């Protein structure tokens, strides 16, 4: 058999073996050794894919931002700090019983929430945030330019 | 016709050869060019097969090994009775066996190591004991220093002895083929003479030292006054105020009136509860019929007289529907071959170490052992030990078999043809068990794990939540706790207290409790079951596949040990049976672990303790069948709550253990360099390193080689299991020793 | 301050790994010697025995009075 | 010399049936079949376990991989000094025949060979992996 | 001092440190006898312990606030402030030592590379030979750097390099 | 006697030989000169 | 103890340079192999011959170099 996937490499997908699933996920970002590779199309592919990298770092940072403005208490946090601590997002899980979500709720929150160990708060508060609205404004921007 | 068949003076004794490294083999002979040269002069020293090709020669150098073995183990145990002798407080642990502890090893006052030696109790200072020798001597009925110093000098005639034995069937008189090839005759003469005689004459010495004394050591007086054994040998009157039956001498055994000798040949079950070890009575009682038993079978074999079995006729005569031609032809695969031979014996022989460990805790055969915990695990834990590294032997050698010795052309229909040809079933469905297992013994704690952190510890498998209760085990138990009832009319208590019933305390501990089971025993049980099918997987697969496989047609051209036979059709990295052999040793080394850790903390938990007058207090307070069901309760309340002692042993007389605990985690983590990475790296290195030498003129003019595949693998597979019970074996000495 | 600085570190020992490798797959790959021919480029493979003798010098000398003076303390 | 072909009505060796013979790579890729005629009757060793007896005058057996042809015609011919021949089949009646393909075994050199995969230059005159790169594919510079 | 801290003979950590070493001696050796080997050897003990400590109190050592001693690693300090005696000492004494090892041994080679094979006399030591050179680099300092100003310490480039570049 | 002195003569007889030789050396001095720390003398 | 620990560091340091640094240069070429440059750069090994070659590609040792990283890190 002579298997489509994967198409950058013809010898890949020629063997009747399960070699072909790992190596064809292994083998792809290796774009000087595709089929059929000339050098100008070496650097397209690469610039592209530097426009992939970039949006999906820029998505992520919306993703921190939405989620601290909406299941944190970034609000109440600005108050005093060397109290309340930070929140990072709220937990749903089925399988919790219930002293586990007796025991996760923290932070002053009404559910399942963990701490915030990443510095996202002291950032935010150092640069000029006060209230939500700002990380939401903060965080649609973010998505957009990831767009 | 068996008869004496030996050639004089085969082989003259001269320094020559001593000169002359590497004189046994054509290979090796022309002397180095190489550091592998020194690495095979020391592989093939003992490769008896790789010198010639002759059964007979091979024979006389395996015999006269023998004599070599025996005569090194004559030397460490006169070694043991001198030291026991001589530095040791033996007399003053006599005196008191409770709260003086065994010592008999003393350090030089040096650099600082003086504070190992230890405050052992009875004016002394040393090192204490596990190994058990003094409850030992006391079972055989020694009192003074003098009776083992003459010991000491009698093993160590023995051992030179067996040494010029050595010498002499080598060098003056070699025995042909022809004595060795008589198998009936060995089997005659070792079951009769050697088991069975020496059983009839250790009874003997119990009957005439071992009870007498014992008993007055029991009664109270102090050993000093306790009358010499060759006064008991000589007066009968004393033997008659102590057992009346001695009055009447010999006269009841000749005229089958046995029932007289009820005095010192009993039948009494539990243990001595002013000793907390077996009465023995029971144990000469229990030589002497193991002695007639094995007189009685060691008649069996015709060897010049027209009585007795043939061992080609038995073997001939079994053949089924099933088998086809059945055992025709392994008479002559077990007379001719050396590595079978040590196949089975290795393999029954480690068997039954690990089956000694068993009996050893379960009935305490020792005079004051049970009280002494330091000394229970570590005799259970060596035996258990030496148990599975034979068994992996056996593993191999009858690789090497497979390899070597076998010849089709004289077993062509056979069992051991069947099982070569359906190999791919059997090693089909114990892989599937083997899976089948895994699964659900490791996920049984993997799920406890799962349910007991996400706040529901009612869906786990425990005791009081969702019960696996082993009913097996538990009848078997109530049965032989009541079996000397219905089906044992004559014994008055059960072999053990493990089966049930009361509890035995020698001064203030507990001697045995019984042992109950529930569901972590359950699941550990079935932890057991999976690694030792997981290893039988192993080492059989390496067997079967010895030959050849689907993979490499012709896997026997190339030998017994070979790396690889290049990275071709995919790669084929350990394809012989001796990579088989080493992936053995790694889950023989997790097999073992698992059940000595089993052991300690079950007795830690349920039996040892203190008899405080107030129910019993045990050392962990017994916490086995609650905590025993999730991973994080061996990590914490195992190895986290019982590490206190190992790690905090500094500036007290107990530093060695705490100490060489660290270098054990050394070695464990030094082995991974060479079980990890591959030699063409190391080659490369060296050769830079051998160009930094060629410049200052320092070209060794042996050449530096790097370690060859197989030895980099074997070099780490015995780094990690140095490591490894070097690491147990700190902190079991330790834990025990602290607080037991 | 623990979380922030043990990511950045182990972050930064990734990211050096991978400079290394990228310049052996810059030897094999992308490397040409009639261009490089006397540059500073080839005098490196020039003497490389020189660099390897002496990475191994130094780091035997640091693992061995290092955990020398760990065990002699211990 | 020419080509031979195979009479498929000659016997087999005695053997009781192993695990280990024909999978599916028979019944859908191919199988390969070996041939010899002996002189008197002996025991010798299957490629795949377990022992059988060759017939006295033409044999046949039927393997799955070559490995195995090869592995018993290397013993069939530097034990028992016999003369076998193993064919390729086709799951369909197509039959290859292989080994030797000259007459001869391919160590004794008979004339009338044409070399090939015949580089002829030394093993250091391999030009670099920079001057063969950006082709059709993955390419090793002593390829071309 | 030399960087924040006191000798020993003034430190406060250091004679606690001994008390409570003697403490736990003398705790040992209360309970056995007066004549006994074990009361021998704890006094034996004793006695180091406390020449140990006037030992390092009279070699003008450092301690930090442990009351333990520190060594000054640096010529400049050590010389001006009397500590040669800790690094520098020993640090020529072991060069010395370690170098008369290695020439007496690179003597060895070539005193062997010579002979008809070479491999015999490495796996087999030439013992006469082995104690002749054994004793005569006792002086190797000053061989060494002659082997130096000559230029025969150094191989040429015969040496086997790499193949290829 | 003289395949005596050639078996005396191999590496690891010597190895044994002076590595007992040092070992006792340094022992000796230990025992006779307690606990060194610094040379200052 | 800082200094103990500052040297246990430079000890990590060097060695992990050691095994890269040696990656890299010798990936033209060994003596135990001289067309290394033929293989590319991640190649299993040439088998058991001239004493088995296990691991003498780059990639394997940059792959060895990784553990390294992790131990001084940690
Ligand atoms: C009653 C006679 C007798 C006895 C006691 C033994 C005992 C033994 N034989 Mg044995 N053997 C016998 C008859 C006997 N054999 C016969 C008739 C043959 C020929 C068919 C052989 C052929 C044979 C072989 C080929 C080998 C043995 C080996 C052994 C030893 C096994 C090691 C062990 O666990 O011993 C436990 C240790 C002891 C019991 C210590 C006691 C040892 C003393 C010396 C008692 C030995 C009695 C001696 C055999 C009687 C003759 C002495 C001599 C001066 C004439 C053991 C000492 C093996 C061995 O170890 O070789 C050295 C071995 O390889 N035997
Ligand atoms: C195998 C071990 C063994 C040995 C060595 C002995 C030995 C002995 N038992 Mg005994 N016993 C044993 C097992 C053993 N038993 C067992 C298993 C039981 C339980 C059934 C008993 C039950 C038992 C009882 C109930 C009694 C003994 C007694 C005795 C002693 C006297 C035996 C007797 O009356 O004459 C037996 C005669 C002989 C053995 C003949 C000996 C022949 C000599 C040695 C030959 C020497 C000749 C030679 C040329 C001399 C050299 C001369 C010149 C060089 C100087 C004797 C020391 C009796 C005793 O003394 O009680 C304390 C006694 O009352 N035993
Ligand atoms: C009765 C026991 C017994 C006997 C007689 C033999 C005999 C033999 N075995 Mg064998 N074997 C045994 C038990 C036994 N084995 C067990 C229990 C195992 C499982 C571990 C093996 C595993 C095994 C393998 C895997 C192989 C053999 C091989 C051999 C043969 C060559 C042995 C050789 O040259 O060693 C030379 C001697 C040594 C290598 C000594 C080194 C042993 C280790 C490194 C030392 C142990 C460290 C020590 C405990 C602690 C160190 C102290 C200090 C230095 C720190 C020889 C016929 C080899 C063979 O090909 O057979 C033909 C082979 O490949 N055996
Ligand atoms: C802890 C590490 C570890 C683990 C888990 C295993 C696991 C296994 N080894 Mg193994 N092995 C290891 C270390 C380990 N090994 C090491 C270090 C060595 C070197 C000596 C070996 C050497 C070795 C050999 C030589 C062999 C094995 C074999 C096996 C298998 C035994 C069958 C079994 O229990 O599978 C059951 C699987 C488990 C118990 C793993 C846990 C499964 C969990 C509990 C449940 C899984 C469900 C999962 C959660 C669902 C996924 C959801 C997700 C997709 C979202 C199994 C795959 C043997 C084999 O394959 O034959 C049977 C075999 O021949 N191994
Ligand atoms: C700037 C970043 C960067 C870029 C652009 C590249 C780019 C490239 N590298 Mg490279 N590399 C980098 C960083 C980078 N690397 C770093 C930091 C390292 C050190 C680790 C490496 C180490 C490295 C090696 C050793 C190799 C490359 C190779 C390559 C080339 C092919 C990549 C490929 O096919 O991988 C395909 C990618 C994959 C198959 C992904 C595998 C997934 C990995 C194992 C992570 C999995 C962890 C998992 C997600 C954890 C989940 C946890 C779970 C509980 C949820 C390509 C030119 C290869 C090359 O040139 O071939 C000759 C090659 O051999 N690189
Ligand atoms: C415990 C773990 C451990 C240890 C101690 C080492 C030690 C070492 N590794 Mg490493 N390594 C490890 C794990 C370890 N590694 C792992 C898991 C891997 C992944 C595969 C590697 C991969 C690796 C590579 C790839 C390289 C090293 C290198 C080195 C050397 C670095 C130089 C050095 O520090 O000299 C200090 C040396 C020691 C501390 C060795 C101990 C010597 C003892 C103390 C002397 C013997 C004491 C006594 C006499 C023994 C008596 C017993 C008797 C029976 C003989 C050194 C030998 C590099 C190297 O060799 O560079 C030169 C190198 O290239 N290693
Ligand atoms: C490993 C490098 C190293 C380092 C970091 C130091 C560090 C130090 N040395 Mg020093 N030293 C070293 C090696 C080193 N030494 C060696 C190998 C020698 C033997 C040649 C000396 C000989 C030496 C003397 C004789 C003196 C010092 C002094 C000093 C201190 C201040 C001067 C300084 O830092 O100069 C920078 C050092 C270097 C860049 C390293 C090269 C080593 C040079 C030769 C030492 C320089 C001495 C300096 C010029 C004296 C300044 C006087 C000061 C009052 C301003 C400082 C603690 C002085 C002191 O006691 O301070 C209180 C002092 O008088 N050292
Ligand atoms: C690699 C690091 C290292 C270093 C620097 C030292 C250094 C020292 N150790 Mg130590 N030790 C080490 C590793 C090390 N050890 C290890 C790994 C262990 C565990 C096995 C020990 C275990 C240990 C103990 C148990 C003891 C020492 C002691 C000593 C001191 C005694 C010096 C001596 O021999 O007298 C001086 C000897 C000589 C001068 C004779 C040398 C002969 C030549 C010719 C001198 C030439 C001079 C010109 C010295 C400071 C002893 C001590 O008192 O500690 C302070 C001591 O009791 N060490
Ligand atoms: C059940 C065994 C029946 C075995 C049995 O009844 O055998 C009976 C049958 C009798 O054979 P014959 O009497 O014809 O053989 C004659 C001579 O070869 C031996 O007498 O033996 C076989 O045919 C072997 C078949 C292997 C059967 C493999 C079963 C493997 C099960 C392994 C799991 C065991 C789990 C429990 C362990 C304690
Ligand atoms: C003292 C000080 C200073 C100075 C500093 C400095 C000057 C530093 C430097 C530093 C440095 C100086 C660093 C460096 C580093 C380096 C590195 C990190 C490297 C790396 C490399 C690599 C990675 C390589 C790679 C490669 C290869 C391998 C091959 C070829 C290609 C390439 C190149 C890519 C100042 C005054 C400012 C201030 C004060 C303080
Ligand atoms: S040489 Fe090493 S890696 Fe290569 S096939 Fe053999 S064992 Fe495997």
């Amino acid at each position: 058999a002579t298997k489509l996937f994967p198409k950058f490499s013809q010898g890949l997908a020629q063997d009747p073996t399960t070699r072909r699933i790992w190596y064809g996920l292994a083998m792809a970002h290796d774009f000087e050794s595709h089929d059929g590779m000339t050098e100008e199309n070496l650097y397209q592919k690469i610039f592209a894919s530097h426009f992939g990298q970039l949006s999906i770092i820029f998505l992520w940072t919306s993703g921190n931002l939405f989620h601290v403005a909406w299941q944190g208490n970034f609000e109440q946090w600005v108050t005093d700090p060397v109290h309340i601590r930070p929140i990072a997002h709220a937990i749903w899980d089925p399988h919790f019983g219930q002293p586990a979500v007796e025991a996760f709720t923290r932070g002053g929150a009404s559910g399942p929430v963990n701490i915030s160990t990443s510095g996202v708060y002291q950032w935010w508060y150092t640069i000029g945030m006060r209230t939500n609205q700002d990380l939401y404004v903060g965080s649609v921007f973010l998505a957009l330019v990831s767009a | 016709k068996v008869k004496i068949a030996v050639d004089r003076n085969p082989v003259e004794t001269s320094f020559e050869k001593w000169a002359k490294p590497g004189h046994f083999s054509r290979t090796l002979s022309k002397g180095p060019n190489t550091t592998t040269w020194i690495w095979n002069l020391h592989a093939d020293a003992h490769d008896f097969d790789s010198h010639t090709s002759d059964l007979e020669e091979i024979s006389r150098k395996v015999f006269s090994a023998h004599f070599g073995q025996l005569g090194i183990i004559f030397i460490w145990l006169s070694g043991m009775y001198f030291h026991g002798a001589r530095f040791s407080n033996y007399e003053a642990w006599l005196s008191d066996p409770t709260h003086i502890k065994p010592s008999a090893q003393v350090v030089w006052p040096i650099v600082g190591q003086e504070i190992l030696n230890g405050d052992v109790g009875g004016g002394f200072q040393g090192i204490q004991i596990t190994s058990g020798f003094f409850q030992l001597w006391r079972a055989s009925g020694i009192t003074s220093e003098l009776q083992l110093y003459t010991t000491a000098i009698g093993g160590l005639v023995m051992a030179a002895a067996m040494f010029f034995a050595g010498w002499f069937h080598y060098h003056k008189a070699a025995p042909k083929l022809e004595w060795f090839q008589n198998v009936e005759s060995m089997l005659n003469h070792h079951l009769g003479g050697l088991l069975g005689l020496g059983s009839l004459a250790w009874a003997g010495h119990q009957i005439h030292v071992s009870l007498p004394v014992n008993k007055l050591l029991d009664a109270g007086v102090d050993p000093k006054e306790i009358p010499l054994p060759h006064d008991l040998l000589l007066n009968r009157a004393i033997m008659a105020d102590l057992y009346p039956s001695f009055a009447k001498g010999i006269a009841p055994f000749f005229t089958l009136n046995w029932s007289e000798y009820s005095d010192f040949l009993t039948f009494k079950g539990g243990l001595n509860p002013v000793t907390g070890g077996l009465w023995l009575s029971d144990t000469a009682h229990h030589h002497v019929a193991i002695a007639v038993l094995f007189l009685v079978a060691g008649h069996m074999y015709r060897t010049n007289w027209g009585i007795g079995h043939s061992m080609k006729e038995i073997l001939e005569a079994h053949r089924g529907p099933f088998t086809g031609e059945g055992h025709v032809g392994l008479y002559e695969i077990l007379t001719t071959s050396w590595h079978a031979q040590l196949a089975i014996n290795l393999a029954l022989f480690g068997s039954l170490s690990i089956i000694v460990a068993h009996h050893m805790y379960a009935m305490p055969p020792y005079p004051y052992l049970a009280t002494d915990y330091g000394t229970q695990l570590s005799l259970f834990t060596h035996h258990t030990w030496i148990g599975g590294f034979c068994i992996v032997g056996a593993g191999a050698h009858a690789a090497i078999f497979m390899v070597r010795d076998y010849d089709p052309t004289n077993n062509y229909n056979n069992l051991l043809d069947r099982v070569i040809r359906h190999r791919d079933a059997i090693i089909s469905h114990l892989n599937w068990v083997c899976i089948f297992l895994g699964f659900h013994s490791f996920g049984l704690y993997i799920h406890n794990d799962t349910m007991s952190a996400l706040g529901r510890p009612q869906d786990m498998f425990s005791d009081t939540a969702i019960q696996l209760q082993p009913v097996f085990a538990q009848w078997i138990q109530n049965t032989h706790f009541l079996a000397p009832q219905l089906t044992a009319p004559n014994a008055l208590a059960a072999t053990s207290l493990t089966w049930g019933g009361d509890l035995v305390a020698v001064g203030g501990k507990v001697a045995m409790m019984p042992i109950s089971l529930g569901t972590s025993d359950f699941m550990v049980h079935h932890i057991h079951a999976f690694t030792i099918h997981v290893t039988v997987l192993i080492l059989l697969k390496g067997v079967l596949f010895a030959r050849s496989s689907r993979l490499i047609p012709d896997k026997a051209n190339l030998g017994f040990r070979f790396p690889c036979d290049g990275p071709g059709r995919g790669g084929t990295c350990q394809v012989s049976a001796w990579d088989h052999v080493f992936l053995g040793l790694f889950w023989m080394y997790n097999s073992l672990s698992i059940v000595i850790f089993h052991f300690s903390w079950k007795m830690q938990s349920d039996v040892w303790g203190t008899v405080t007058a107030s129910g019993v207090s045990h050392i962990t307070g017994g916490n086995f069948a609650q905590s025993a069901n999730t991973i994080n309760g061996w990590l914490r309340d195992f190895l986290w709550a019982q590490s206190s002692q190992v790690i905090q042993s500094y500036g007290s007389a107990l530093s060695a253990y705490g100490l060489i605990f660290l270098g054990a985690h050394f070695v464990w983590a030094f082995s991974l360099m060479f079980l990890f990475s591959g030699r063409g790296y190391w080659q490369e290195l060296i050769e830079s390193i051998v160009w930094a030498h060629n410049k200052l003129k320092v070209a060794p003019a042996i050449q530096p080689r790097a370690l060859s595949i197989t030895q980099g693998r074997a070099v780490g597979v015995a780094h990690y299991l140095l490591g490894g019970i070097a690491t147990t074996w700190s902190f079991f000495l330790a834990r025990i020793i602290s607080v037991g | 301050q623990a979380a922030l600085y043990t990511h950045h570190q182990y972050i930064a020992g990734f990211i050096m790994c991978g400079a290394f490798a990228h310049g052996a797959i810059f030897f094999i790959r992308d490397y040409d010697p009639e261009q490089n021919k006397g540059n500073v480029l080839a005098r490196m493979l020039d003497h490389k025995e020189a660099l390897i003798s002496h990475l191994s010098w130094v780091s035997l000398f640091l693992g061995f009075h290092t955990l020398g003076l760990y065990v002699h303390n211990d | 010399w020419t080509v031979p072909t195979l009479n498929p009505d000659t016997p087999s060796p005695i053997f009781g049936g192993s695990t280990g013979g024909l999978l599916r790579k028979a019944q859908t890729e191919e199988f390969y079949v070996i041939t010899w005629e002996a002189k008197k009757e002996q025991i010798f060793e299957m490629p795949t376990g377990g022992a059988a007896i060759m017939r006295q005058g033409p044999n046949l057996l039927k393997f799955g991989k070559k490995e195995q042809c090869l592995a018993l015609t290397t013993q069939l011919r530097n034990k028992f000094k016999l003369t076998p021949c193993f064919y390729r089949v086709f799951p369909d009646g197509k039959v290859q025949y292989l080994h030797p393909a000259d007459g001869v075994y391919p160590e004794k050199v008979n004339a009338g060979r044409v070399g090939a995969n015949q580089n002829m230059r030394r093993i250091g005159q391999n030009v670099n992996p920079i001057k063969v790169k950006f082709s059709g594919r993955m390419m090793s510079p002593a390829e071309i | 001092d030399i960087a924040g801290l006191t000798p020993c003979s003034e430190s406060k950590a250091y004679a606690k440190l001994e008390k409570k070493e003697l403490k736990t001696l003398e705790k040992r050796l209360k309970q056995y006898e007066a004549d006994s080997a074990p009361a021998v050897a704890l006094k034996a003990t004793m006695e180091r312990t406390k020449a140990r400590f006037a030992n390092y109190a009279k070699a003008g050592l450092l301690c930090g606030n442990d009351g333990l001693p520190h060594l000054i690693a640096d010529p400049g300090l050590a010389l001006k402030y009397g500590h040669a005696g800790e690094v520098f000492i020993p640090t020529f004494g072991f060069l010395y030592v370690a170098g008369y090892i290695g020439y007496v041994g690179r003597q060895y080679l070539i005193a062997v590379k010579g002979e008809a094979k070479p491999t015999d006399k490495e796996i087999i030591i030439d013992v006469p030979l082995a104690t002749k050179l054994a004793w005569q680099g006792a002086g190797w300092p000053l061989a060494a750097v002659q082997e130096l100003q000559r230029g025969t310490l150094l191989e040429k480039e015969e040496n086997i390099t790499v193949s290829p570049r | 006697m003289k395949d005596f002195t050639t078996y005396l003569s191999t590496a690891p007889v010597i190895a044994t030989i002076w590595f007992t030789f040092t070992a006792g050396l340094l022992i000796e001095i230990n025992r006779y000169f307690p606990d060194p720390l610094v040379f200052s003398f | 103890g800082d200094f103990l620990v500052h040297h246990a560091i430079a000890l990590g340091l060097h060695t992990t340079t050691l095994i890269l640094v040696k990656g890299a240069l010798d990936a033209r070429g060994s003596k135990l192999m001289p067309d290394k440059k033929d293989f590319g750069y991640s190649f299993p090994c040439d088998g058991p011959g001239r004493g088995g070659t296990c691991d003498i590609s780059a990639y394997d040792a940059f792959y060895l170099a990784v553990f390294w990283m992790l131990n001084t890190i940690g």
